[PDB]
RNA sequence: AAAAAAAAA
């Protein structure tokens, strides 16, 4: 198991810059920029294989959410069967994260909780839109996240932590 | 870095008691 | 108010 899918590219980046970010971490199999069929339009993410599993782990570890052509890249381990995505289950929503928070600090705070699959905190041309998401590889790690963070202070303001709900699901529930 | 605060123990930093 | 993602070989 060496593959990382690596996510939120900006549409110009090329398989070229994706070696020289990962290079250093180890010596690399293949990379390939996943692009539409015909117009060649980069689908916004990459597979990344490096030759050893240890070196594809330190590059997650250590290169996750850094910046390529201004936009920071989200590295999962490859999964390409999207039924965990879909379902939600272990993903949380975090609501009125103060501007300050980024997607790094993100990370090392609900890590405590689990491993995480996937973690974003949304943002515009203005920066964070402060909210996001966090996908734990488990879901009792997901609801030990909720218990301890819903309704505390991150950086001096109160969030909401509670699971993730899609778009149809909430428009439901509000009517 | 992020800084945790709980409101129900008037707003006391408790970030390394989340952390372990 | 705020509710992601992934079409390889």
């Amino acid at each position: 198991m060496a593959s990382l899918y690596v996510g939120d590219l900006h549409p110009d980046v090329t398989e070229a810059m994706l070696y020289e970010k990962f290079s250093p971490a180890g010596p690399i199999l293949s990379i390939r920029v996943c692009r539409d069929m015909i117009t060649r339009r980069s689908l916004g993410y990459a597979y990344v294989n490096f030759q050893q599993p240890a070196d594809a782990e330190r590059a997650l570890d250590t290169m996750n959410f850094d910046v390529i052509k201004g936009k920071p890249v989200r590295i999962m381990w490859s999964q390409r069967d999207p039924s965990l995505r879909k379902s939600g289950v272990g993903n949380i929503f975090i609501k009125n994260l103060d501007k300050s928070i980024d997607n790094k600090a993100l990370y090392d705070t609900f890590s405590a909780f689990g491993n995480i699959l996937s973690c974003k905190v949304v943002c515009d041309e203005n920066g964070s839109k402060g909210y996001g998401f966090v996908h734990f590889e488990t879901q009792e790690a997901a609801e030990r996240a909720i218990e301890k963070m819903n309704g505390m202070l991150l950086n001096d303001r109160k969030v909401f932590v509670g699971r993730f709900k899609s778009r149809k699901e909430r428009e439901a529930e509000l009517g | 870095t992020i800084r945790i605060r709980d409101p129900n123990q008037g707003g006391k930093d408790i970030t390394e008691e989340i952390m372990s």
